[PDB]
RNA sequence: UGUACAACGGGGUAUUGUAAGCAGUAGAGUAGCCUUGUUGUUACGAUCUGCUGAGAUUAAGCCUUUGUUGUCUGAUUUGU
RNA sequence: CAGUCAAGCGUUCAUAGCGACAUUGCUUUUUGAUUCUUCGAUGUCGGCUCUUCCUAUCAUACCGAAGCAGAAUUCGGUAAGCGUUGGAUUGUUCACCCACUAAUAGGGAACGUGAGCUGGGUUUAGACCGUCGUGAGACAGGUUAGUUUUACCCUACUGAUGAAUGUUACCGCAAUAGUAAUUGAACUUAGUACGAGAGGAACAGUUCAUUCGGAUAAUUGGUUUUUGCGGCUGUCUGAUCAGGCAUUGCCGCGAAGCUACCAUCCGCUGGAUUAUGGCUGAACGCCUCUAAGUCAGAAUCCAUGCUAGAACGCGGUGAUUUC
RNA sequence: UCUUAAGGUAGCCAAAUGCCUCGUCAUCUAAUUAGUGACGCGCAUGAAUGGAUUAACGAGAUUCCCACUGUCCCUAUCUAC
RNA sequence: UGAACAGCCUCUAGUUGAUAGAAUAAUGUAGAUAAGGGAAGUCGGCAAAAUAGAUCCGUAACUUCGGGAUAAGGAUUGGCU
């Protein structure tokens, strides 16, 4: 018969299979769509998600019930290093597909991103791009017309670019790389462009701009194998059934004689590829700036790392991305942040956002202080300030 | 939002499901209003119909004066003890859960309200505006 | 914007951090965690509670400023 | 054989709520003695006060270390 | 359930909406008819959970018709994309009220679904009543109590590895498969259009909300074996200090981690079309959206975007073993 | 008036007995095939095939109310095995 | 300790036997806690929770006068002198 009452599917479709991620920097299936007008720019960053912070700004849309009132926003605080561009990869367009028929590398990689294409690098001897550099004498004989080749074959054209793993206060050293599609330029002042910046950095202030609609695509928290309760949301079956309620009670009809594979089942959850767009960025710091954890109302001489570091990570030493609302992939981890792939005129993105005031206060329980200044401040002398 | 509200009321976290029971805060007579279903709200498979601060509900007296007992009303939620978050940050809460009776076009049948009432049940509602001694 | 002053223990509320307390006496309380918004509804003495600021107030301690 | 890594220690941030010890013109008092005080004196006496936002714990998936002490070639397999 | 005709109904008028007398069908969603399958057993009603499908469409998208002034409504088309509830009583399917809502449409999958549950009903043996029986006993009559067994196999499904393609590492392409967003309210338009008045919209704009979905733990709340701090009982270590035991002794607070529409954020824009409205224009010297040609257009379809990446699809690049 | 051996008396009831039947009225509730109180031409109640009450008692059955709560809204976490 | 050969800890005595090691996924079994609501779940409050010892105050209907009754419902509770 028919099913008594209806209600919707649990869990959405159009994420399946829920495996875990192929990688943990998730791939950018796609980049915003190509100019030939505007300059060089890139369209992503590599950055590592330090953590979340409270922020207070006043809300400035019209016929708002809180219009021109104190909102408080959730952001995370993206650690963005400036990247180095390594390399560049020309693309051809053939009826099957994008195909990459040259990439061309810079002369002196850095050891963080040699380091990337080993495994045990501790016993290694290091002969990687040996041969390349010193290809690279003669003034690049080889180099030069492999560029004059992908300015004569080539339709898209990424540069490859690493971020300074051993800027942020990652345990890690194994640099992460990743190809960023250049909008801009012809095909010709792109590869010019990008052969300017060979082995030359590029910070996140000369491509994100503030109050623009950036997108995280970064690979989700993981959890282990997980039951389709949780996994799904499917309700739980009442508290005397036999044989365990966390299940899913009829996984299918008698025929089809199988399980459907649109029927919730337990299994891994999380560390999935996702996309979340139209995120807002609200400050792009700057890590040599100090008191860059003030606004131009709070006007002290903090810098955004809440006291006691962020948890889990550190202190932001570098330049950072302040992005209203959550974004996929905990703390530590590597996310790719990308220009949104549409013109939103909406008015909530059009929105010109202005911060009040940051909290520095420490993630790591209640405190109560923004800073330990003001902290000593309320306290006054201790047994141990003398 | 009831229809004699003035239009839009931000999401407060819904804590009075249908079933509850709240304290009568006007002077109908009415000791407490028993929740039956709430408007505008939602549909799922076994989702109860849930109330929150200034929700217009309809409700009936289960205890206190006679010709009010016995027969559904509509009710106005004025305090609320699951805590919420309004838009500036707060996270507040009354410790008492109640409403006043109210006619559908959103008119009090009552004079006067008695303690607290949630600001924003005042502001959706300008009747329980006027009749509120402190809003909060 | 303000930051307020906690009802209970007297610490520095932030905004948000916290909760905020309506009696049907109508008299709010704000508490900066859920440390003083459950010492408060224990019926504990904000002027016995050692690190209150009631209490150091009271006692005098640390007021050699 | 190093902006190396680790085990400790240091600092920060945190959590709780004022350690032990000592001292008191603190203490319902009760027994004992006298030089009968106005801090008399001995024994017992919860609790209070001062040192004392003290003491304890703090990454085990917190942050940072000018300190101490170390550790750093074992195995197996792979060819157009 | 759907048509065919059209006596009459409908101010006038058969066909706006109906539709008698008759009449032609369709479905298997009822109950029957048969006994072909199973009686060396296919677990058998309902509910609960969940997935998918049909369309004879309740709502939503776009439309055509009216005894459509507006408002509300009714009939109909493309349409199953999207949703179709909370409760009282009953084992109930069904039914009947209460209420919200845009709406509370009908159905299938062995009357879906019992190695998924429950066991309320039915359906063993206890027992009671009524009626029928002389009696033993009977009763889809009522009532009460009544063990609901096994998966480690194959497959299916969900997740997870993996030999070889010279080796190994990195960066990619993308065939194919999946797909998602949904609906309402308020302010304004506007007390405007419309109407004599009663009444009373809509297009755009804005702020929100409902259902669903993917993340995150800055804030709030929950959890506490941090057995972290504090406290308390009984006992034990001669007393003190410090502790043990009380299956985690208990209580107050309790970071981190996990987590909640109980918390927060986010959920994309182009083409081609259906219905339909049109144009040009013959067939049929006229006329006609139609035949040739063609324009706008739906919650439709295909793309953009998102997810996985063929482990027998593939690309670019690095380094490739001497004592 | 016909018939029997005599025609269900006192009581009780849609009761564990009432098919129609979710009987009718009242109460309980927002809503009640549930519960209770009445009505009784009662298919098919009824007097030691015992009738009607009945304080107390009941691991009997049933309904409502207060308290209480993860039964649920709506799930989350922790420990041991 | 306590009313107690209840429960919890100890003395004499006796054991330290039950295949172990490493991790801490899902589903379980056992033991808990959950904000707001409080049976809306469900055949049905099934399971759980709440109350609970003692002293004092107060105690209804009905009744076979014996009961109901710990009715209902309140207050207090350590240590030390």
């Amino acid at each position: 018969s028919h099913r008594k009452y209806e209600a919707p599917r649990h869990g959405h479709l159009g994420f399946l299979p829920r495996k875990r991620a192929a990688s943990i920097r998730a791939r950018v299936k796609a980049f915003p769509k190509d100019d030939r007008s505007k300059p060089v720019a890139l369209t992503s960053f590599l950055g590592y998600k330090a953590g979340m912070t409270t922020i207070v700004r006043d809300l400035d849309r019209p016929g708002s019930k809180f219009h021109k009132r104190e909102v408080v926003e959730a952001v995370t605080v993206v650690d963005t290093p400036p990247v180095v561009v390594v390399g560049v990869v020309g693309y051809v367009e053939t009826p099957r597909g994008l195909r990459s028929l040259t990439t061309v590398w810079a002369e002196h990689l850095s050891d963080e991103v040699k380091r990337r294409f080993y495994k045990n690098w501790y016993k290694s001897k290091k002969k990687a791009f040996t041969k390349y550099s010193a290809k690279y004498a003669q003034d690049g004989a080889g180099i030069e017309r492999e560029l004059a080749r992908i300015k004569k074959y080539a339709s898209v054209v990424r540069v490859l670019v690493h971020t300074q793993i051993r800027k942020t206060p990652l345990a890690q050293k194994k640099a992460h790389l990743a190809e960023i599609q250049l909008n801009g330029g012809s095909i010709s002042e792109k590869v010019d462009w990008a052969r300017e910046h060979f082995e030359k950095t590029v910070a996140v202030d000369s491509v994100f701009e503030q109050n623009e609609m950036i997108d995280a695509i970064a690979v989700t928290k993981g959890h282990g194998f997980e039951g389709v309760t949780h996994r799904w949301g499917t309700k739980k079956l009442p508290r005397k059934t036999h044989r365990g309620l966390r299940k899913v009670a009829c996984i299918g009809a008698w025929h089809p004689a199988h399980v459907m594979w649109s029927v919730a089942r337990a299994g891994q959850r999380g560390y999935h590829s996702r996309t979340s767009i139209n995120h807002k960025i609200y400050r792009v710091g700057k890590g040599d700036d100090e008191a860059n954890g003030a606004t131009s109302f709070d006007r002290t001489k903090k810098t955004i790392t809440p006291m006691g570091g962020f948890v889990h990570y550190g202190e932001i030493k570098n330049d950072f991305i302040m992005v209203k609302g959550c974004i996929p992939g905990n703390r530590k981890r590597i996310v790719t942040l990308r220009k949104s792939l549409y013109t939103n005129t909406s008015r909530k993105a059009l929105e010109e956002v202005s911060l009040k005031w940051i909290d520095t206060a420490s993630k790591f329980g209640k405190g109560r202080f923004q800073t330990p200044a003001e902290k000593h401040a309320f306290m006054g002398t201790l047994k141990k300030d003398l | 939002s009831g229809n004699g509200a003035q239009g839009t009321k931000f999401r407060i976290s819904l804590g009075l499901p249908v079933g509850a029971i709240m304290n009568c805060a006007d002077n109908s007579g009415a000791r407490n209003l028993y929740i039956i279903a709430v408007k505008g709200s939602g549909s799922r498979l076994n989702r109860l119909p849930a109330a929150s601060l200034g929700d217009m509900v309809m409700a009936t007296v289960k205890k206190g004066k006679p010709e009010l007992r016995k027969k559904v009303m509509p009710a106005i939620v004025v305090r609320q003890a699951k805590s919420w978050r309004r838009r500036d940050g707060v996270f507040l809460y009354f410790e008492d859960n109640a409403g006043v009776i109210a006619n559908p076009k959103g008119e009090m049948k009552g004079s006067a309200i008695t303690g607290p009432v949630g600001k924003e049940c005042a502001d959706l509602w300008p009747r329980v505006a006027s009749n509120s001694g402190v809003v909060v | 914007m303000k930051v307020e002053i906690d009802s209970f223990s007297g610490a520095k509320i932030y905004p948000g951090r916290g909760t905020l307390f309506v009696r049907g006496d109508s008299k709010i309380f704000r508490f900066q965690n859920s440390k003083s918004a459950s010492l408060f509804k224990q019926r504990k003495n904000p002027r016995r509670i050692a690190w209150t600021v009631l209490f150091r107030k009271h006692h005098k301690k640390g007021i050699t400023e």
